[PDB]
């Protein structure tokens, strides 16, 4: 009764998307084909999984997913090495990247394939009677996952007004980077998809890469591997029996209060090299070490949270975990009912690669929390886009695609605005 | 006898008004079947108020089930006052709202607002006169709140001269986990005050208050608080549903309690409360005009009782209640006004609840209401000087200027109801 189509856009996010519907077809049973051993009994949809999954005439489970790109050699990839599970019709291809611009992929190279995405969305949409959204797939610091992914959410809220969008960004790092206008492109693509995105989980390569060091350099295979894993658990309940978040309105209403502040945070326990009580991986997903976004929560207050818990955990000792996180005088919660952790258990273990990445583990929790502690982020990034703009440095490469100076200085605007009103969360 | 229509909105109102109506349905004898089974003539005196009289001795009640959910709709029929309610009287709608005033009161309380007004105009032109309509819903619910004050309006513009009567639960953050109902509690409010004549003003806080000190249990389950709600309804409605001195039949009691149009937010309260015992005159009064006892968030000591009506039920001698009631109002005379004189109406019942052999039951239109629309009020200012969540209800189509005007009519209610405080005789 409910569907959702995945958009990836970029490199990042078509390697991110293939990723995660492998780990979507391991966890749910579904042959790599894309037949069903024991749910294709029935033959049709609303089995839990028809949020994302879609079943044609002959049966296929096909994902409802869009592959764009404006290089084809990662949509060849996933249609080399899954070529019959995607269909070649909703994979776009492009002819020539941004090329770490976010003018070239929002004005000019963006602008001539953009009518063919949206009528490939409009066609994956009719196939969708009760569809509430989209799932953004994309990057801060490439060229097609800035300005392709503005130009998108530009018409999808011109075009779909009603339906409510998230985000899966990739927050840009210097350990693995492969530009100097990341900071750029990110502050663009901010101020661009403020008011055209509604939930936004911005992961740095930074904290998975140091996660990567001293629990499991790792390669970028070893890092889709882990991000796959950590987006497959964060949208493992849209995709399982209904405990809580089991749709797009539910997460923009359980964390997001204001039009803008829509940016959590993720935070993992169980990365062990391929026992533990729930007090202690409880204890961890507090930890500033092991979040998704390196920054301290703990100059910052919280705002909601959202604990879900995967495996067979006793919902006994839950609480009394909750409570002996309570007792510790780290958390400041905000003080207009900011309730606590809402706790969902679902009792299906998560499936891990077999010899991947990641061991197979019993007890596994992930906490979906707001906090103003990303204020601190987008503040080292306006502080980099401010180094980089007191002389000027770089402006030209945008400007030669119709892009105007003063774009800069509103983008700037914009930040300092984001980061007064983070500010006016925090102050009481 | 006169014929009042009864609507509840929300599964608040849906779970109360079912533990109510088998209260009423308990005290009045009559069985699942429709049937009199009773053994007293005054249980079936005054009985056309609340059930209609079908064929073959069947007094099915006159009840109007509206909700945006069709699970409180089957939780209803699984119980066991379902087949007792009318099945032509049910409405439901498809999505409910989901604690959101302004889409059950712009776009689906306003898309099924035609259908339940279509249903309560085949009500009321079989009616040989209209008493009034009783309407019992939940202030911070999402279909609830809005929609009970869209039915409000809607019956104010095609019955100007009917009675309103709402059992209005007020919000409170101790049982509810939902962050955004001041919001729908300040925007009802303002719609109450200008387009409704009476408001019992029951809150879940002093509920939770007398389920934890007075029955001692720390949960404060729904059941508990729907039998107390229940039972206080039940001691409320026991001057329309029998006959007596004090009638008090819905205008009766506006003209008794109300003084003022805006000023008419009651303060019901019951005294012998006991969970799922020698019960006595003067121990019932000194726990009638208790702050614990009472089931709103007020506190008596700090305001003057405009108006109180005191009804007793079950077998008690009537000169000892009068003395000893006539002995409170003499002994706390600074706690009453002096300007409006003979304030304490008194009756008795014979019957009482079932359960209990005694009952004392308590409605005011005391001035310590206002510390509750004070406690909503700032709670609406932390959640309205930073804008949390208005960006759902300004899509719907609401102005921002009207959460201003909300406030700036609750603020003026709270400054008339301190004014008139002030002043003595
Ligand atoms: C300041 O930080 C915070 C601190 C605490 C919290 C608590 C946190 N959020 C709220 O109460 C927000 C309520 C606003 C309304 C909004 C205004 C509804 O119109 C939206 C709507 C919903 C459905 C259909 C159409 C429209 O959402 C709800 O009622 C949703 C209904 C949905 C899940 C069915 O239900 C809940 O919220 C739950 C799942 C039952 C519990 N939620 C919470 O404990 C949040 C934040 Cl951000
Ligand atoms: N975690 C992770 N990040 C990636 C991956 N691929 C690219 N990135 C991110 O992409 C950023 C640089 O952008 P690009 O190299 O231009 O790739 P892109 O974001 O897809 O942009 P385009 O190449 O124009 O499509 C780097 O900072 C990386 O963090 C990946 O496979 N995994
Ligand atoms: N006393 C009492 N209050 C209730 C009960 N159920 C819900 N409420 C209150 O009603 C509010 C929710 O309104 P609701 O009827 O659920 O609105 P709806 O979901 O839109 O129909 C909450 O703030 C609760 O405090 C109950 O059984 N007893």
């Amino acid at each position: 009764m409910r569907e959702c189509i995945s958009i990836h856009v970029g490199q990042a996010g078509v390697q991110i998307g293939n990723a995660c519907w492998e780990l979507y077809c391991l966890e749910h049973g579904i042959q790599p084909d894309g037949q069903m051993p024991s749910d294709k009994t029935i033959g049709g949809g609303d089995d839990s999984f028809n949020t994302f999954f879609s079943e044609t005439g002959a049966g296929k489970h096909v994902p409802r997913a869009v592959f764009v790109d404006l290089e084809p050699t990662v949509i060849d990839e996933v249609r080399t090495g899954y070529r019959q599970l995607f269909h070649p019709e909703q994979l776009i291809t492009g002819k020539e990247d941004a090329a770490n611009n976010y003018a070239r992929g929002h004005y000019t190279i963006g602008k001539e394939i953009i009518d063919l995405v949206l009528d490939r969305i409009r066609k994956l949409a009719d196939q969708c009677t009760g569809l509430q959204g989209f799932l953004v797939f994309h990057s801060f610091g490439g060229g097609t996952g800035s300005g392709f992914t503005s130009l998108l959410m530009e018409r999808l809220s011109v075009d779909y007004g009603k339906k409510s969008k998230l985000e899966f960004s990739i927050y840009p790092a210097p350990q693995v980077s492969t530009a100097v206008v990341e900071p750029y492109n990110s502050i663009l693509t901010t101020h661009t998809t403020l008011e055209h995105s509604d939930c936004a989980f911005m992961v740095d390569n930074e904290a998975i890469y140091d996660i990567c060091r001293r629990n499991l350099r790792p390669t970028y295979t070893n890092l889709n591997r882990l991000i796959g894993q950590i987006v497959s658990s964060i949208t493992a309940s849209l995709r399982f029996d209904g405990a809580l978040n089991v749709d797009l309105t539910e997460f923009q209403t359980n964390l997001v209060p204001y039009p803008r502040i829509h940016f959590p945070l993720a935070t993992y326990a169980p990365v062990i090299s391929a026992q533990l009580s729930v007090a202690e991986i409880t204890n961890a997903c507090f930890e500033p070490a092991n979040q998704m976004v390196k920054c301290d929560p703990r100059h910052g207050k919280y705002m909601a949270c959202c604990l879900l818990y995967r495996g067979d955990v006793v919902p006994k000792d839950v609480n009394a975990a909750i409570a002996t996180i309570k007792t510790k005088r780290t958390i400041q919660f905000v003080d207009w009912c900011p309730t606590g952790f809402k706790v969902g258990i679902n009792y299906q273990p998560p499936t891990v690669v077999p010899g991947g990445d990641l061991a197979k583990v019993q007890r596994a929790v992930c906490m979906l929390s707001n906090t103003t502690a990303i204020a601190e982020a987008w503040a080292r990034l306006d502080h980099k886009f401010d180094l980089m703009y007191a002389k000027r440095a770089f402006v030209h490469w945008y400007v030669g695609e119709g892009m105007e100076e003063g774009e800069f200085s509103e983008a700037r605007e914009d930040m300092a605005a984001l980061e007064k009103d983070y500010e006016e969360v925090g102050v009481d | 006898m006169r014929e009042i229509v009864h609507l509840q909105i929300g599964q608040c109102g849906n779970q109360i008004g079912a533990k109510f109506w088998e209260v009423i349905s308990d005290e009045h004898g009559i069985d699942i079947a429709g049937n009199y089974c009773g053994n007293a003539s005054l249980q079936l005196e005054r009985i056309n108020v609340y059930f209609n009289e079908a064929y073959s001795h069947k007094y099915v009640p006159r009840s109007i089930l509206v909700d945006l959910e069709p699970g409180t709709m089957d939780s209803v029929r699984s119980s066991k006052i379902g087949p007792l309610f009318r099945p032509d009287n049910f409405i439901h709608g498809n999505s409910g709202a989901g604690n959101n005033w302004a889409k059950g009161h712009y776009t689906e309380g306003a898309e099924l607002i035609e259908n339940v007004m279509d249903v309560v105009r085949n009500e009321c032109e079989s009616c040989d006169c209209l008493q009034g309509f009783q309407l019992i819903h939940s202030l911070g619910g999402g279909t609830g709140s809005g929609m009970g004050t869209l039915l409000i309006n809607k019956i104010r513009e095609e019955y100007p001269d009917r009675i309103m009567n709402t059992f209005s639960v007020v919000p409170s953050p101790k049982v509810s986990d939902t962050v955004v109902e001041p919001y729908n509690a300040i925007l009802s409010i303002h719609q109450l005050i200008e387009n409704t004549d009476e408001t019992f003003c029951i809150d879940n806080e002093a509920l939770y208050d007398i389920c934890f000190r007075t029955l001692k249990l720390t949960n404060p389950t729904y059941g508990d608080l729907n039998h107390l709600v229940s039972l206080t309804m039940s001691g409320v409605t026991t001057s329309l549903r029998f006959p007596g001195q004090l009638n008090a039949d819905l205008r009766k009691l506006a003209v008794n309690m109300v003084p003022f149009p805006r000023l008419h937010f009651f303060m019901p309260g019951f005294a012998p409360l006991t969970a799922r015992r020698a019960l006595s005159v003067p121990e019932l009064t000194q726990q009638m005009f208790d702050a614990r006892n009472m089931m709103a968030a007020c506190d008596p000591r700090r305001g003057r009782y405009l108006t109180v009506a005191c009804i007793f039920r079950g077998r008690m001698s009537t000169r000892e209640v009068d003395e000893q009631l006539l002995s409170v109002q003499t002994k706390n005379s600074s706690y009453f006004v002096e300007w409006i004189p003979n304030n304490v109406k008194v009756a008795v019942c014979d019957i009482p609840p079932r359960g209990l052999k005694m009952a004392a039951t308590f409605i005011g239109n005391n001035t310590a209401i206002q510390e509750l629309f004070i406690r909503v009020s700032e709670q609406f200012s932390a959640m309205f000087r930073r804008k949390a969540f208005l960006h759902w209800y300004t899509g719907e189509g609401m102005d921002e200027m009207e959460f201003s005007e909300a406030e700036g009519n609750t603020n003026d209610l709270v400054s008339e109801y301190q004014q008139y405080q002030d002043a003595t005789a």
